[PDB]
């Protein structure tokens, strides 16, 4: 006879949400904020078994949306954290280079006690610094929602300089060869893409759609794009990300109704992380038995 | 092969009594036993199964125990469902070896 | 969870073969150890044989010289032997072998009666 | 307010860590990392491949049954401690 | 403020769950829910009717009496645990 | 020898004051206030032994006037929310239909694991929605204090309209019968009640006492009741209950100086609660003994 | 605010009061005041002057030996205890 | 052969730094600020092992600093309290005479479960209620810098009593032996004090250093003090300390450039206490053996 | 707690009466299990007799034929015996019997002579 | 009936040394004793009861043990206040029988 | 003084198998043992000490253990490191007694 | 941790002084319990002699008569015996004696020869 028998410390883990700890080196951020100390640990081991990847329901990114934004209205009443989880807890990242939002099978993926260094920018139309600049280019697609972010490699640079903004910044070759991925993306519906695309800005109406906006030292800059398409504090920015919402009437014709929501920008930067509890709880049948 | 000694077939008891019921192993079996009880003209159901693993269906009145050599079955109350015939079954060595049964009839 | 039925002849004459169906329904013949015992009117329980769906193993008694197949076809099983012996009658029951398990049922039977 | 927020990530670890050692511990093991105990394993056809194969799917392979064999820990340890009580009186 | 009220219950259940567990686990017995004692236990006339009784009436019939009982625990674990150490030296 | 032994989960329980976790259903309350799901369970358990009941001193209700005055004052800067105990903790309430408030000697009492649901209405001088609309008519009494809560039937239903408040809404036939049970309360000194009974309002000075307060979405009412005794929003009410202080001077008349106080309504919903903490400890005498 | 302040003191107490014993409870000992390993002291020769020594004063002493001896608990109490297992089976 | 065994409740600490507990008598101080109730327990044992201590680097101090300044802003929006530690934590005391924040050779230290009654004052150039009035004289000096602060003797009083400050206030016989002790203070090098010294105030410039700043129930108060060196509410005030920074230039004269800091006042309340964290863990080495 | 106390006459002469009383004060006679006591001046202490004030319970000696009485009335006790002989002579003890309680106390006592 | 065998009555000790008295059990009574100290014309107090149970009024220097059929009283030190007579007591079964009492003279 | 009984000095063996060298107590030591490999022409280094003592420098091949009168010593597996000679010593008792050595020749 | 060295004369005739020495570096050699062991070329380890160098313990084998000094001087120690014996001569060794520590080292050592 088989017996039952309970084993402790097995690997085995299931979704979780649960806030998360500090982790950053800059101090006199709000008092400390009463944040950890950070240690300098970027190790990630390798497992072999598949595990389910998202990035529009991770809680992990719901939480740095409402975080950063509370730490933006202290100001109307530029900062690197991290998140480590505490015993018990760990973060997946999936480490293949297809990555797209959706990889439920994942062929490897790594175990990390911490997430990575990112950005926080209250930026829209643009994606300012970011962390995921690399030589790939991939653009994540909705599987609810065909609502879509691409990613920029950094061998463009996208240079962008603004004062009091003036930049060529087009890069003509960069651009030929980005679309033409995008119809390459793992789907791309009809719209064959054969050497005609405009991007069509939102039509007229309310003001926030119609004007862009960026921070530069706290400036509520509102200009106009309408050029390219068809003392005194200084700043530049490196373009590393870009927010669209792709949409289509007719086979002939495409429209990219581009949004403008900050939220996403934030998604990005931790779009490749989950947050799994651990059970240390196994159930095995063994042939022992228990005295008396 | 082995020979099992039985409890006696006959049974005269009263109501809130305790009734055991014994068959005795030749060797270390090592608590391999099972138990069962078959109705006059219908299927057994199990009981109580490796000496002691309660099956659901009766709360606490069928309880076994014993390992090694010594074996036995004890049973609190005597209940009107309680009736019918009782086997123990044991499968350590192929060559099975049963009981005689037991025609337990309640007055 | 389960409905085990099963039919039979009911009336063999002695020295004719003996056929007996009992059919498995909400479970897959294969992965589970079934078993053959028949009750005699006056003695006790006998064990007879073993046989298991997964193929593996193969253990029967070596003192009635008797085999049991385990065709699948859809989701059925039989007993198979020739010249019944007068001692041999007795109401046959179809039920999967008692193991360490908590899943066990068994089949009402049917009586087999020679001259 | 940030520093609820550093409050309940902490009190969430010490809930979690008793938890599973609140239902561990009432079973009849505290602490043992590998300890046997009187249930039988329930269909014994499902016995894992030792060779290739891993906890985590197991795991899940299982869910359905966790819920039944848990129970019955609770009529075991109780019923058979509590005899032995009984046992040492006489002597 | 809200938060302030959520934290402060949770936090309360484990300081609970611990003081029991804390004043529990020191007289000898950890988490075994029923076991014996050698402190003899005082006023045998005082002896329960197991029949017509409840555990909440007796429990506050013996308030007066629970802070010397438990005193007694103290000196019993030490002193009967000590002895054993120096038993085992010579053999 | 019978020796000491400890039990270990026996029924046992004292008095206790701690806060309690969230309960409700409906979602976007001051964003979510951090409350936990409800689980709809009002089962309810028998138990024989009597337990002490009080509905001033319980520190159940205390917490209720506090946390309901904290919600309005963020609107400053109408929702059904419940109480569930945490493991270890339990509430109680009499099922006698006798309870007035006091009830230590309570026949038949059961033991729940959450409360029940309840309104909170700021209002003065009348009893909102409330939850003990009942056949029964019965009031509570101050062994402390003679002040009063009077519940009622919701037989009469006291139909009230407001706008911009017109109103009939006398029920002679149903006041006749309530008053004539006042008489016939546990307690009643005095004062006779025959055929003369008059709701004398405060005599005059400050504001608060000669006008009321009522709030419809939002707004101040300071109306005359004067007349009875002696585009635009609309809303309703269904009277329950109403605060009122019995004081008299003379055997031959009796003036009711009715009080104002908005605290005491939450009160007389949970006003048949209590919280005790569980104590799982149990010692009794057995003859067994520990080895060595 | 003083809110968190209460509170921040509260989970510490927890937060600490389990570490010391989620340290403690994994070497053997669960709660037994005194309890002997099988590991053997290294450097005999600095055995305490039980005379004239005081706890506070020597444990700093081998603060640079803590770290090396608290290792070793933790492949003795599996190792011994694995081979338990495996014993039993043939009986 | 000894063998490893594990002791548990030994008497070992270490530093520590956590929050402390509420503790005070006085109710009705910001709706009881969710502080625990106090208990009248001054007991102290005594200890013989020596033990660091420390005024300007505990944490101890660091916490009250900032808890008084947040009680503060709340009015722009007098109390006793206590810190009682939780247990696993105790507070130690230098009961030496000669303590004079720096003695790390204590020849007798006590353990208290709980600290003094402390008085919070916010005010400059003066030493108000305190604690620390004593028949003994002495001076804190600082080891990597020479802020001082200098504890006054109870026996003078030094009266002082301020209106809508008129007072003699100088003790000459008083001043002429606690200088001639700061000679005779520890360290004091060079300038050898025969008759010849003045209090120089700040230089002229900012406003802050050349009006001192008291508070009498809410006043901003801004005299001179330039004689003496060179309906209506009414109060009293009774010195106790005053803040200095001493510097010299040449062995030939000295000026005192006094400091105004606030902070410096209740380090000297709580300059004589540490927290320490219990650690109930000691290993020995005994011959036992376990069983198997 | 209690401030047990007695008296008795201190002087027998044989073959009469053997009266002593021991008052309880602070606590009830019935309830309790009360024993008496003699410590001859020689010998040891030897077992007498015992009785139980909840009248549930009578256990007596049988070798000396003497029963003793549990009258309430002010919460006293007293022993009655008859034809005192020599060798009964002793220091006699007023106390309750001893148990497995935490509570025991005893009289001094006095001495009974004969001639 | 049973008989008790008790220390020796006479005993002459030291300051700073162990004194042991015992009286014999002559089966299992199962720890039923008692043990009592009286002054010369003085009523006896107790100070260990069910073998060991300890009494208020001395913390360690009265302890005893012993279960089943060996039965031990260890005093790790003597004092003055050490002094008169001693007695053990049994109530297992109806017939008491009671120890000859140590008259105990220190030097 | 005592004779110590040590395994064969002569072995042969094959990868894979499981080695068992013994040196047989005669009393009871209590576990005061201790084990040493040199290697040809080079200084000893301790494996075990103290019959179950791991030290630094092998995870689990080397493991003793026994106690009393019964000691062994068990090597799951063999590899080429392991080659020389063995022993062990004992230093309970003044006069010490050692073994034989073990000329350990693989194949 | 530590990085023992010795050297000797390695040519001793029968019947003359036997001196080897071994170097302690980065130890004190009081505190320390030290052995000296020889290993025959033939034979297996012998126990020969121990000494302490707390000064507080000597204890030796009295079949050898045999002396060990513990000079301290600039931390090292020797081996003096005179009259060497024929059956004596072997491979010496220096190191601390074994005991239940974790540390134990032990030096390559040099042959001694005889004609
Ligand atoms: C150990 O356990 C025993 C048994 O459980 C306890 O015994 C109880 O002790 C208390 C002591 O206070 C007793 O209370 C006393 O009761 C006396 C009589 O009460 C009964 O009287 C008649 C007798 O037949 C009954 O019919 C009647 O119904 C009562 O039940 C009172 O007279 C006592 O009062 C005395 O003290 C007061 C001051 O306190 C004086 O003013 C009085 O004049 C009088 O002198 C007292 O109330 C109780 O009766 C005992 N129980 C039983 C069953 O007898 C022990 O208390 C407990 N603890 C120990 C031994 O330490
Ligand atoms: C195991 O336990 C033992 C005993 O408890 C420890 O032994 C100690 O080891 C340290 C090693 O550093 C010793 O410290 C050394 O002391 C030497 C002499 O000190 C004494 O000298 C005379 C001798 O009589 C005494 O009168 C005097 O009062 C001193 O007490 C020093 O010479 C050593 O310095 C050497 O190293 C430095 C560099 O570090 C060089 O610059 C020097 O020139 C010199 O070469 C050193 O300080 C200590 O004395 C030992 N204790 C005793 C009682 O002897 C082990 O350390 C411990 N750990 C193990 C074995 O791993
Ligand atoms: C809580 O208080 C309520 C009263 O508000 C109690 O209601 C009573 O519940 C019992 C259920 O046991 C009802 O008994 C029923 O009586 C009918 C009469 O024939 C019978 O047919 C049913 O089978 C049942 O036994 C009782 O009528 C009811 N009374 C009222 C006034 O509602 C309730 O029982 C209390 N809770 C508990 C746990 O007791
Ligand atoms: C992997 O596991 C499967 C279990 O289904 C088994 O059949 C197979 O032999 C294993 N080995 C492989 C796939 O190499
Ligand atoms: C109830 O308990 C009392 C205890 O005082 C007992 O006397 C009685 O027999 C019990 N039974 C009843 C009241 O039916
Ligand atoms: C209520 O009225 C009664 C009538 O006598 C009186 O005794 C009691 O004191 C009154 N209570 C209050 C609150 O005044
Ligand atoms: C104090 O301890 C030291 C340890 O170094 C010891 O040598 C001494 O004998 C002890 N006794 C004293 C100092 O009286
Ligand atoms: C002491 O104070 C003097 C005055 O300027 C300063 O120069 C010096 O650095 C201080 N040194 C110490 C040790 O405090």
């Amino acid at each position: 006879i088989q017996y039952v028998t309970v084993f402790y410390g097995v690997p085995a883990w299931k979704n979780a949400t649960i806030p998360l700890f500090c982790a950053t080196k800059n101090r006199d951020t709000w008092g400390t904020t009463q944040c950890l100390p950070d240690n300098d640990d970027y190790s990630e081991l390798a497992i072999n078994i598949t595990e389910a990847f998202d990035a529009w329901n991770n809680t992990v990114t719901e939480q740095a949306i409402e975080d950063v934004w509370n730490l933006f209205e202290t100001s109307i009443k530029a900062i690197r954290f991290r998140y480590c989880a505490p015993p018990g807890y760990a973060l997946l990242r999936c480490n293949d280079s297809n990555y797209s939002g959706f990889a439920p099978n994942c062929s490897k993926v790594v175990v990390s006690s911490c997430t990575r260094m990112m950005e926080t920018q209250t930026s829209t139309w643009f994606g300012f610094n970011g962390t995921r600049a690399e030589n790939r280019t991939y653009i994540y697609w909705h599987g609810k929602s065909n609502r879509t972010i691409i990613s920029l490699n950094k061998y463009y640079n996208l240079t962008m300089r603004c004062r009091r903004c003036w930049f060529g910044g087009s890069w003509k070759e960069a651009i030929q060869e980005v679309k033409e991925t995008l119809v390459k993306h793992p789907r791309y519906t009809g719209t064959n893409d054969t050497r005609k695309i405009n991007l069509t800005a939102p039509a007229g109406g309310d003001p926030e759609v119609t004007f862009m906006w960026t921070n530069c030292r706290g400036e509520f800059l509102y200009c106009k794009m309408n050029w390219f398409l068809n003392g005194d504090l200084t700043c530049n920015s490196t373009v590393t990300s870009l927010i669209a919402e792709i949409d289509w009437t007719n086979n002939n014709e495409t429209n990219i109704t581009m949004s403008a929501e900050v939220a996403e920008l934030y998604r990005l930067e931790l779009g490749d992380y989950k947050l799994v509890e651990i059970t240390p709880i196994g159930l095995a049948p063994t042939s022992c038995r228990r005295y008396t | 092969d082995i020979q099992m000694t039985q409890s006696p077939s006959s049974l005269s008891a009263s109501v809130g009594d305790r009734v055991t019921i014994t068959c005795r192993a030749s060797q270390g079996i090592d608590n391999y036993l099972n138990w069962y009880q078959q109705k006059p003209g219908k299927a057994p159901k199990r009981l109580i199964f490796a000496a002691s693993s309660l099956h659901n269906g009766v709360p606490s009145r069928f309880s076994g125990s014993g390992s090694g050599t010594k074996f036995t079955l004890t049973i609190s109350s005597l209940q009107p469902e309680d009736l019918g015939t009782y086997y123990c079954l044991q499968y350590y060595s192929d060559p099975y070896t049963f009981g005689q049964g037991t025609k337990v009839e309640i007055k | 969870q389960v409905q085990l039925q099963e039919s039979g002849p009911g009336l063999v004459k002695p020295s004719e073969t003996l056929s007996l169906t009992c059919a498995v329904s909400g479970g897959s013949v294969s992965g589970n150890w079934w078993s053959w015992i028949r009750q005699p009117p006056g003695k006790g329980l006998e064990y007879i044989g073993r046989i298991s769906g997964s193929d593996g193993t193969t253990y029967y008694r070596s003192s009635l010289k008797v085999t049991i197949s385990r065709d699948t076809s859809k989701n059925q099983f039989s007993l198979r032997l020739n010249s019944v012996t007068a001692a041999d009658t007795a109401v046959y029951y179809c039920a999967r072998k008692p193991t360490w398990d908590w899943f066990d049922v068994w089949g009402p039977g049917l009586l087999v009666t020679v001259s | 307010v940030w520093g609820t927020k550093n409050l309940q990530t902490r009190v969430t670890a010490i809930e979690k860590y008793l938890k599973d050692q609140a239902q561990l511990n009432s079973w009849g093991c505290a602490f043992r990392q590998v300890c046997c105990t009187t249930v039988p394993w329930p269909n014994e056809t499902l016995v894992p491949n030792w060779s290739n194969m891993t906890w985590q799917e197991w795991e899940r392979q299982v869910d359905f049954l966790e819920a039944n064999i848990t129970q019955l820990l609770e009529e075991a340890q109780i019923q058979q401690e509590k005899n032995m009580y009984e046992l040492q009186k006489l002597n």
